[PDB]
């Protein structure tokens, strides 16, 4: 009997987990579901190159929110926009509640399995989300009758399933005992990474705009007085550093200070050496 | 003899140059690596906060603190916390979702 | 045989100065590695 | 530990705060020199503070 291997990704695009991100958010703190759309490339590979979101119903999160005619249109409309990517699985948001599936949860993944074999029940926490860290894991299931005879849920061949660590949060609610994590990983070329750069990405002007000129000076008389009682301090420090064999210090945050004072004080300078060179009446 | 002893020498020097530029990238790099994690840092003092009573310390990174939730959390203290103002009952923030006296 | 032990001075003398400067350098990444690291 | 409840470690003795700011952190800056009088005074709480404590053996 065929086993999945440890080693088999989910392949998350950048736009599936953006929106998956947004409407996660949008549903607090009610729980929210979405098709997934995507194509299982192969054994090792379940590639999620679009998500859609579903209206939001009375029940909450299982198999009677997901209608079958606005899902039916929506697959047909998305087929004739250009995406004609079979449902690879469902997603649904635990806000502040971790990553995991509860006993409906896994009804519907049941449900969902039923279509095929190979079919994820990636869960995302829209609140624990915060800058940084994403919250946002994937599970298939095991069959009952695995893992009571003996075999372990999926077969090893390599260490990729193993990089990660499982939480106690999701191993208690049944991780390793009804569902895996499978491993995730996100595509993105370079074209998205480029366009994604503009969210940050000043402009060519701020490259050239002066800072203020009062303000500059009032910075610098702050952080000129801040060096001032550093000084003091480290110069208290150094007196005792004498009568102190070896057994917050003030030279590392003078250290910073002068940092600070070092690049704001040159990146104004040269800005303004530029400004008086390029931006010329010639 | 002393041709090999040559050769061996200019081989050495190849290769502590090379060292040497191996370290210098690697040090940029680290810059970088460091700045972003300071961030990180910087960012886990993020708002909201939920405040507790530091109640006592247990280790030098971790303490018992007293959550105004009515509960109290063995947790990790933030590296960056100066040390002395953490006396007991003092009034400290806790992360929202991890209770780590931030 | 004597332009042979100048180049064998001279490269040791230059040999141990940069094998101090990158014993420095080791020095210096391994303590920024140590502050990345915890 | 985090939900699981699995005894991980174990700490110090319980003592609320409310009554662990009683504890002299700070000795207070007193001496019986800076007392006049109250000499009887003093020897008779020296018999009750210090001497039960210091030797018990009498």
């Amino acid at each position: 009997a065929p086993a999945v291997d440890t080693a088999e990704q989910v392949y998350i695009s950048s736009l599936a987990l953006l929106k998956m991100l947004k409407h996660g958010r949008a549903g607090v703190p009610m729980e929210v579901m979405g098709l997934m759309l995507g194509e299982f490339v192969d054994d090792y590979t379940v590639r999620v190159i679009d998500v859609f979101a579903m209206p939001q119903s009375g029940t909450g999160v299982s198999v009677e929110a997901v209608d079958p005619v606005f899902q039916a249109k929506m697959l047909d409309m998305l087929k004739q926009t250009g995406r004609p990517e079979m449902v690879v699985g469902w997603y649904h948001s635990h806000p502040g509640f971790g990553c995991w599936l509860s006993g409906v949860d896994i009804n519907t993944q049941q449900s969902f399995e039923a279509l095929s074999e190979r079919a994820v029940a990636v869960v995302v926490d829209p609140i624990q989300s915060v800058k940084g860290k994403v919250v946002i894991d994937a599970f298939r299931l095991i069959n009952a009758n695995m893992m009571v005879l003996g075999h372990e849920p999926r077969q090893t061949t390599s260490n990729l399933g193993h990089l990660n660590k499982p939480s106690i949060q999701a191993l208690i609610h049944g991780l390793n005992r009804h569902y895996y994590s499978i491993t995730i990983n996100y595509r993105k070329n370079e074209l998205e990474q480029k366009m994604l750069l503009n969210l940050h990405k000043k402009s060519w002007m701020e490259g050239l705009t002066l800072q203020d000129y009062s303000e500059h000076c009032k910075h610098n008389e702050s952080v000129v007085k801040e060096m001032l009682e550093l000084a003091k301090n480290y110069n208290k420090a150094v007196e005792e550093e004498d009568k102190m064999t070896p057994e917050q210090d003030p030279k590392r945050h003078l250290e910073e200070h002068v940092d600070v004072l070092m690049t704001s004080n040159i990146v104004q300078c040269l800005a303004a050496m530029l400004d008086t060179v390029v931006f010329k009446l010639i | 003899d002393l041709y090999s002893r040559y050769k061996k020498l200019q081989q050495e020097l190849e290769f502590l140059e090379v060292q040497e530029e191996y370290i210098k990238d690697e040090q940029k790099n680290l810059k970088k690596e460091f700045l972003h994690a300071q961030e990180e840092v910087k960012r886990i003092q993020s708002i909201p906060l939920v405040i507790g009573q530091f109640l006592e310390a247990v280790d030098q990174n971790t303490a018992i603190v007293g959550s105004t939730t009515g509960s109290n959390y063995y947790v990790r203290i933030l590296s960056t916390i100066d040390r002395e103002l953490l006396k007991p009952n003092a009034s400290v923030a806790l992360h929202k979702h991890s209770n780590a006296l931030v | 045989r004597q332009y042979y032990l100048s180049k064998i001075e001279e490269l040791q003398l230059i040999v141990n100065d940069k094998s101090q400067n990158l014993r420095r350098l080791q020095a210096q990444r391994n303590e920024l590695n140590a502050k990345v690291r915890l | 530990r985090n939900d699981s409840y699995t005894l991980h470690k174990i700490l110090p003795n319980k003592v609320d705060p409310l009554v662990s700011l009683m504890m002299v952190e700070k000795v207070p800056d007193s001496t019986y020199e800076m007392i006049g009088g109250l000499d009887k005074q003093i020897k008779e709480i020296k018999e009750v503070i210090e001497l039960p404590v210091k030797h018990p053996e009498l």
